[PDB]
């Protein structure tokens, strides 16, 4: 495991169970604005979960944070596209990635690899295996002190 | 790893700030004379 | 105390701040120059090396114009972009220098590494490449030079 | 005569790495062969290496290079 | 060739430099 | 001219649509040295080719033409360049003003300025012969070009008359179906020499001969140099142009002798 | 050591990088020591496979 070390986590309440989620907020500082603000302004919430791809991603919260704009790309191969539970971020409109089983590096370098789960919730992510709701959103620790509610 | 192959420079290293090196904290006092330059790459190089 | 901070670097003198908006625009340029684009063919290949080469050509006619030109940074400001390796040292010293005020680079005038020990064709202006043209009616067998692609850095053109 | 050595750019270097990682095209069949000279020459250059290490009160050492 | 005959010339070529292309 | 002199050539084939130098997948692991396949067996790795040359459209001056350029863009006989007007080779067919330009140093080169070889080869592939100038083309793989629907032989000779006739001044063709061959000649080296690589791996069908969809599975067809013709009436014909040439050069060989006197 | 002395002879100034950089083939750049060991790392695992 080479990869750098995380910043920021924010737990998930859905109604399957708690999805524990860290992030790198350092190493990618621009889709960490575009989450952390999402969680907090509610628009997430209560986000079905939208299209399972069988042994590529899931996709679930599709709405968008501000303008309808896009996201500037931001890249590190230290962190990678080669396990499940990898939060990812499609270069639509404001719309969420979470790889599964198989996972494949076809989806790299066009998408943007964004935190983790945290290993305990790993195995509530694979019940999934009537879809799945937002209820309640929790930023336990934000790196983004400052621009974060400013 | 083994299967890794060896990591970039530009992409992996570059951007880092580097962590602070082996120093002893130099007295104010007795290490006057060396204690601008003691841990210097090439100490008094632009002396002439 | 060439590329990264260290310890051992001296804080940047007054304005630098002024000029740092255009050397982060070379330096991002650069970036984008020195992935590896894959390329078939061998001459695409040396072309995106000509690109680095002109990149780092520009960022040092920015330094040179600023404080042998405009006069509009200190030297102390100038001293620290030296060391700091943000101007070629050794490619500045030739702009100084008469008949080298436009010169591309210093791999063009190394008369030890050619097969007769001569200039780059880039160096011959280009008044008299196209006057043994009309001797033989053909225009120009030259474009540009194998290790700039460079089209010509004379002082008079 | 005699100039001295140019003096390159740091990505000149970078540039030409980066390139040959993959060597599929008829373009690198000499490149290879040069890479087979190169193995005779490669314990000496380990020796230049590691005798200029950084030692460890310095974060960072910048050493000149020489390359094919 | 006069002065004046090349800094008109030099005004022809496009890219601004050394890289500046004739034709 | 009218294709060629006015136009600038244009690209075929972008970059980023040039096929990958890695072929595809024979064996198990690819070697890096030779740019091959290893561990297992081949499956018969001829394929035809997703491009091809549009003598009318694709022409027109390069910067082989302003520089005094010789030879051909082989790329551009295959249609696959990508430089476009950039390419300091020439995108046009070979024609009787630069032929001429080509006399001393055709003996032993081709028009794409690769050298010839003594011997010819076990199966009479790629390059010519520096002993023997042949100016005829075999063509065979007429099966695999046309995607195994039938034909008649009648109509199969005038496929291959059409897409053979823009390459170049086209001597004879004669068709046979005991063997499935084309014998085609041409007036010069240089438009052999030119047809050979630009019809290589190619297919025969039409856009609307209704396998235009599907075409691309086949194997093309192949293109080879044409072995000597065993009839006796060409063979007599072999021997009178042998002979007609020779007094032309036997004008000529006592013209630099009354020269030098 | 001190028992065995080996003697340098005075005729060997010839020095294999000074003759490497006569040539065209071979240039001059400064690098970090960190990318000029990564560096060597690649290059040594090239000509090996
Ligand atoms: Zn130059
Ligand atoms: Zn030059
Ligand atoms: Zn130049
Ligand atoms: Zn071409």
């Amino acid at each position: 495991n080479i990869e750098p070390q995380t910043t920021a986590k924010c737990i998930l309440y859905t109604t399957k169970g708690n999805i524990a989620i860290e992030l790198w907020a350092k190493e990618c500082p621009e889709t960490c604005k575009r989450f952390l603000s999402m969680l907090s302004d509610g628009t997430f919430t209560n986000g079905e979960f939208k299209e399972l791809k069988p042994t590529q991603w899931l996709m679930f919260n599709a709405n968008s944070t501000g303008e309808y704009r896009t996201v500037a790309e931001e890249k590190n191969p230290r962190i990678r596209f080669n396990r499940d539970g990898l939060l990812g971020w499609d270069r639509r409109r404001n719309t969420w990635f979470i790889t599964v089983l198989a996972d494949s590096k076809h989806v790299l370098n066009d998408c943007n690899v964004f935190g983790k789960i945290v290993g305990k919730s790993i195995y509530i992510f694979r019940e999934i295996l009537y879809p799945a709701v937002l209820k309640d959103v929790e930023i336990t620790i934000p790196f983004f002190e400052d621009i974060f509610g400013s | 790893d083994d299967d890794e192959p060896p990591l970039s420079y530009e992409q992996h290293i570059e951007n880092i700030e580097p962590l602070d090196p082996i120093n002893l904290p130099l007295d104010s006092q007795d290490d006057e004379y060396v204690k601008d330059w003691l841990y210097d790459s090439r100490p008094l190089e632009e002396d002439s | 105390m060439p590329r990264i901070k260290t310890r051992r670097s001296k804080p940047a003198p007054d304005g630098f701040e002024k000029i740092k908006p255009t050397l982060t625009d070379f330096e991002i340029q650069l970036r984008d120059a020195q992935k590896d684009k894959s390329s078939k063919l061998a001459a695409k290949s040396n072309e995106q090396l000509w690109e680095i080469m002109q990149l780092h050509h520009q960022r040092s006619r920015y330094i040179y114009t600023l404080y042998y030109k405009r006069k509009a940074i200190s030297k102390d400001l100038y001293d620290w972009l030296i060391k700091e390796k943000y101007a070629d040292k050794l490619l500045i010293a030739k702009w100084r220098k008469t008949g080298y005020e436009k010169l591309c680079c210093l791999r063009c005038i190394q008369k030890n590494e050619t097969n007769n020990g001569s200039t780059c064709i880039c160096r011959v202006p280009r008044a008299q490449l196209e006057e043994e043209a009309r001797k033989k009616g053909t225009q120009v067998s030259f474009h540009q030079c194998v290790h700039c692609g460079c089209r010509g850095c004379a002082s008079t053109d | 005569l005699y100039t001295p050595k140019a003096e390159m750019p740091p990505e000149h270097l970078r540039k030409i790495i980066n390139t040959h990682s993959d060597m599929a095209s008829k373009m690198y069949n000499t490149d290879k062969k040069a890479f087979l000279g190169a193995l005779k020459y490669l314990p000496h250059a380990i020796l230049k290496l590691l005798e200029n290490m950084p030692h460890p009160w310095e974060q960072a050492k910048e050493v000149k290079v020489l390359y094919h | 060739f006069t002065k004046s005959e090349l800094k008109r010339r030099r005004k022809t070529r496009k890219g601004d430099g050394p890289w500046g292309s004739w034709s | 001219m009218t294709s060629w002199r006015d136009k600038s050539a244009k690209v075929q084939v972008k970059e980023s649509e040039l096929p990958s130098s890695i072929p595809a997948q024979t064996g198990l692991t690819f070697n890096i040295w030779y740019n091959k396949w290893s561990q297992g067996f081949a499956g018969n790795t001829r394929f035809v080719s997703p491009f091809a040359l549009q003598p009318q459209l694709h022409s027109g001056k390069t910067r082989g033409d302003n520089d005094g350029q010789l030879f051909f863009c082989l790329f551009f006989a295959k249609g696959m360049c990508c430089l476009g007007p950039k390419c300091e080779y020439l995108h046009h067919i070979p024609d009787e003003e630069d032929i001429g330009k080509l006399a001393l140093r055709t003996e032993v080169l081709d028009c794409f300025g690769r050298e010839k070889f003594a011997d010819y080869r076990e199966d009479m592939g790629g390059i010519g012969s520096f002993r023997k100038k042949n100016k005829t083309l075999y063509v065979g793989g007429i099966d695999g070009a046309l995607n195994s629907k039938h034909l008649k032989p009648a109509q199969i000779e005038s496929r291959i008359r059409f897409v053979f006739s823009r390459l170049g001044d086209i001597d004879r063709i004669r068709y046979v179906e005991s063997k499935n061959c084309g014998f085609v000649k041409f007036k010069y080296q240089a438009n052999a020499e030119f047809a050979k690589e630009a019809m290589s791996n190619q297919t025969l069908l039409l856009p609307s001969d209704k396998e235009w969809d599907d075409r691309r599975e086949g194997t093309g067809l192949l293109v080879k140099w044409a072995n000597e013709d065993p009839d006796p009436a060409a063979q007599k014909r072999l021997q009178e142009e042998l002979k007609l040439e020779s007094l032309n050069m036997m004008v000529h060989l006592i013209n630099n002798n009354t020269n030098s006197a | 050591n001190e028992l065995h002395p080996t003697l340098p002879t005075n005729h060997n100034k010839t020095k294999l990088l000074k003759s490497l950089k006569n040539t065209k083939y071979f240039q001059q750049t400064t690098i970090d020591w960190v990318e000029a060991g990564l560096q060597l790392c690649r290059q040594g695992h090239n000509m090996l496979n």
